[PDB]
């Protein structure tokens, strides 16, 4: 979840 | 963001485009149509007058991500706001969707609220 969730954030998703 | 900009909601599966209009009506946003897949999708387009896509991810003919990159890299529509529908958040799909420039990304099923919060991080970003 972790880097998908620091993934969407880091695209502003 | 204007009340009456035009949506179009594209999915192959007709209770959850009915389900996403119905969450737009929710939010104030009554001019909404619908496709049924990336080629439906294009060719409504063509009428001229849209604002917003939403899209899901996986449609016959052509998909989400086919129909996405075609409208980065269209002449006249190469700016519109795009939000990507799935149904699993995965690297690999989040990220393919960041290279062919979603706007949004959001998993399904999603509540009114959500959708709100993604419209606005869009709308905030393109100064809508």
């Amino acid at each position: 979840q972790d880097q998908v969730d620091d993934l969407l954030d880091s695209l502003g998703f | 963001a204007d009340k009456e900009l035009k949506f179009l909601v594209v999915d192959d599966f007709s209770t959850m485009r009915r389900i996403v209009r119905n969450l737009l009506k929710e939010l104030g946003f009554n001019n909404v149509e619908e496709a049924e897949d990336g080629v439906d999708a294009l060719n409504k387009l063509q009428a001229g007058g849209f604002g917003f896509i939403i899209s899901d991810w996986n449609m016959p003919n052509m998909d989400g991500l086919e129909l996405l990159k075609t409208i980065r890299a269209d002449s006249a529509m190469s700016a519109l706001p795009v939000l990507m529908v799935t149904a699993e958040a995965k690297k690999e799909n989040i990220i393919a969707a960041a290279q062919a420039g979603a706007s949004g990304y959001v998993v399904k099923p999603f509540t009114a609220a959500t959708l709100e919060e993604k419209l606005n991080k869009i709308f905030e970003k393109l100064g809508m």
